[PDB]
RNA sequence: GUCAAGUGAAGAAGCGCAUACGGUGGAUGCCUUGGCAGUCAGAGGCGAUGAAAGACGUGGUAGCCUGCGAAAAGCUUCGGG
RNA sequence: GGGGAGUGAAAUAGAACCUGAAACCGUAUGCGUACAAGCAGUGGGAGCCUACUUGUUAGGUGACUGCGUACCUUUUGUAU
RNA sequence: AACCCACUCCCGUUGAAAAGGUAGGGGAUGACUUGUGGAUCGGAGUGAAAGGCUAAUCAAGCUCGGAGAUAGCUGGUUCUC
RNA sequence: AGUUGAGAAGCUUGCUGGAGGUAUCAGAAGUGCGAAUGCUGACAUGAGUAACGACAAUGGGUGUGAAAAACACCCACGCCGAAAGACCAAGGGUUCCUGCGCAACGUUAAUCGACGCAGGGUUAGUCGGUUCCUAAGGCGAGGCUGAAAAGCGUAGUCGA
């Protein structure tokens, strides 16, 4: 069982989680097909952090990519980025720009 | 929609510089106020 | 309500289709095979395929309703010598769509646009 | 001698957070709407330790009037047979006996109608 | 027209109870081997045992 | 075996509670190169021999502090180390 | 940005770095939830699941059911 | 027409805009419009006058002090038996 | 987590932590918080909703790139043209140009940028200023006046 990790990605956690949700229990190569055709940002980010996943089962063990099957998804929040969007009448209103955590973790169980 | 504040040097300079606040016996106070408060510009 | 009713608007004025649809018919034209939004690939097929019908018949009437309709002189010249005599025996469908995956900045889907003996 | 309260405001408030868990949403997790769910469930379990001695006897009562009335007799007349007769036997043991062991409800409600209440 | 009250965790979840995904149209070609759209040119321009671009 | 009547266990889009691990977040504890208040002393002014307060320069790297002042992170002497 | 390897007593002390609480957001497991009406508990209570070692126990859920209109402040009086 | 103004509608009202936009409207060689510099200031200015304006503030600006004004009023006041 | 007390609370312990703590009995208090449209930070809900800033307008090709609706170039289409063009004053103060970059900023992405890093670039007898001269107005030797502070002013000398 073998993790990869990416600490603050640009995406919100809540809009990562549904391309979270969608690899959740595959094979690797099932779900590396799913995140390469998908019509997300989310995908993007997690489809590399699950290739890194397989390398890093690949490299520092000896597991086969078919045999891999990811295993725990979760998505965290990251740090937030704190900025003022000027409104009408003089009020201003604070942007979170959100951040997130995402760990895939590959394993042959 | 023209606003408040109208930028020239010279009236800047001539309302508010140095000799202006050095002219006056309550400009010199002004500045020694602001300096025994230790500001850095002490002529704005 | 858009019964039986087509065509199909673009988020743009009538004259904005227009230029749009004969600026891709030229460049469907020298290129051969362009690359576009599916629907604009869908509304591509109704403008630029009557003026390959139209080019299968040389007359100075012809090349002059070709030319009011596709105004470059180089797309005139690349219908009724070589679009054409090409697609002379061809009952229509000069042209194919293939969809082609989605835009990176969008999601458009794309679609390629290629002439059929290209 | 400046003493800093944060200390002690934390396990007060463990303790009052403690004391309200199962509880649904914010009344499990923040401590404004759980006190107030611990203060309200002190107040039913003071009042429900009352009921609990009114609903068992209602109980029992239902279930001698129903193993009296197998046996042709009311609930009231076999409770008034029972004092015309001795038993100071209760609701509680009269309803195990209704249920559990017939013959000796039985027995008891022979005993009654032989008083004839 | 505002709320009156915060809505809980649970009809907020609720709500999203619904805004799930899918794409699940993938198809491998015969003659290279790859995945793609269905009816869709490869991502290496193959579609229907023929390379078009 | 069939046909009636009776009865009903799994199958959760999502939720709830508990638990265990996380994430955010900075409390709390511990710490201090900073303050605050006294006592005992000091010396009670600095300035036309140009002050307080500055601007600009000053370094092998050179921004800002801190020193210096075109002799410019220093110069000459005594003394200590 | 990580997965190792090294350093270190310790790296879930890795530089946004001692400790690292609560709000808030997740993933996993157990149980309950799609014919049921309200301050969300409380009294009763079946079932199920875990540890034990078994029982007249401990922990977790809580079908079903009786009672049940938060807290404050102000008031003659507030679910209001 | 420019320029200066702001009569009407509609929009906008969390605005593109803390007073605007689009359609129309008034003056447009004058008691006009405007740049640059200067003067008048808080029971005090200036006012073709409306309590108008005096830095988005005006029946007495802003700031700092008297000052922790005063409040028979409102709100709040923290562990246990 | 267990346990003990009528209570505030106490005691024992698993894990974490990694350097301090204070039986007892007294002294002293910045001594106990849920409310004050309380203060300050973090974080919710609304909600992945409204918006994304004039309704001049975009379509292909080619390149570069990890990736191009948005960068660059080509072809074509539109739009301004008493300006959406060229320029001077004011105000700003390096934003200018070229290499390298893309974290943050840019209401999206960015390989682009008025953004980051580092270099370079501003040449005058004649163009503007200083210098010469004065207007309004200022300051003003002496001087008149005024509790003081100061006011006004002559010679003067600033002031476009």
């Amino acid at each position: 069982e073998v993790a990869a990790k990416l600490s603050g990605a640009r995406i919100s956690a809540q809009k990562a989680r549904l391309v979270a949700d969608q690899i959740r229990g595959k094979k690797v190569g099932e779900a590396l097909n799913l995140l390469a055709f998908s019509s997300k940002k989310a995908a993007e980010i997690m489809k590399k952090v699950l290739e890194s996943a397989v390398a890093n089962a690949e490299h520092n063990e000896g597991a086969d990519v078919d045999d891999l099957k990811v295993s725990t998804v979760f998505v965290n929040e990251g740090r937030s980025l704190k900025r003022i969007m000027p409104r009408a009448k003089g009020r201003a209103d604070r942007i979170v720009k959100r951040s997130c955590h995402i760990t895939v973790k590959v394993a042959d169980k | 929609m023209k606003r408040t504040f109208q930028p020239s040097t010279l009236k800047r300079a001539r309302v508010h510089g140095f000799r202006a606040r050095m002219a006056t016996k309550n400009g010199r106070q002004v500045l020694s106020r602001r300096r025994a408060k230790g500001r850095k510009r002490l002529t704005v | 309500m858009r019964h039986r009713k087509s065509g199909r608007h673009l988020s743009r004025t009538s004259a904005h289709r227009k230029a749009m649809f004969q600026n891709m018919a030229v460049s469907l034209f020298e290129h051969e095979l362009i690359k576009t939004t599916l629907p604009k690939a869908k509304e591509l097929r109704r403008v630029a395929e009557p003026l390959i019908t139209l080019a299968k018949e040389d007359s100075v009437a012809n090349r002059r309703l070709a030319f009011d309709r596709t105004r470059s002189k180089a797309a005139v010249g690349k219908l009724f010598n070589d679009l054409g005599k090409r697609y002379a025996n061809r009952p229509g469908g000069y042209l194919r769509i293939l969809k082609c995956g989605f835009r990176a900045g969008d999601n458009a889907p794309m679609a390629y646009v290629e002439l059929v003996d290209r | 001698a400046r003493v800093k309260r944060g200390v002690i405001a934390r396990r007060r408030h463990k303790k009052i957070l403690k004391l309200a868990k199962g509880y649904y949403g914010a009344r499990s997790r923040v401590f404004r709407v759980a006190k107030q769910a611990v203060i309200k469930a002190g107040q039913y379990a003071y009042r429900d330790r009352r009921q609990r001695k009114r609903q068992f006897r209602a109980l029992w009562i239902a279930r001698i009037n129903a193993g009296a009335r197998q046996n042709g007799l009311s609930y009231s007349r076999l409770i008034a047979g029972l004092k015309k007769a001795a038993i100071e036997i209760d609701r509680k043991v009269l309803a195990d006996l209704a249920v559990n062991e017939k013959a000796a409800f039985t027995a008891i409600v022979e005993k009654a109608k032989a008083s004839l209440a | 027209a505002v709320q009156q009250n915060k809505k809980s965790r649970s009809a907020r979840d609720m709500r999203r109870s619904h805004d799930a995904l899918e794409s699940n149209a993938l198809s491998v070609e015969k003659s290279t081997g790859e995945v793609h759209l269905r009816h869709h040119v490869s991502p290496d321009g193959f579609y229907r045992g023929r390379k078009v671009v």
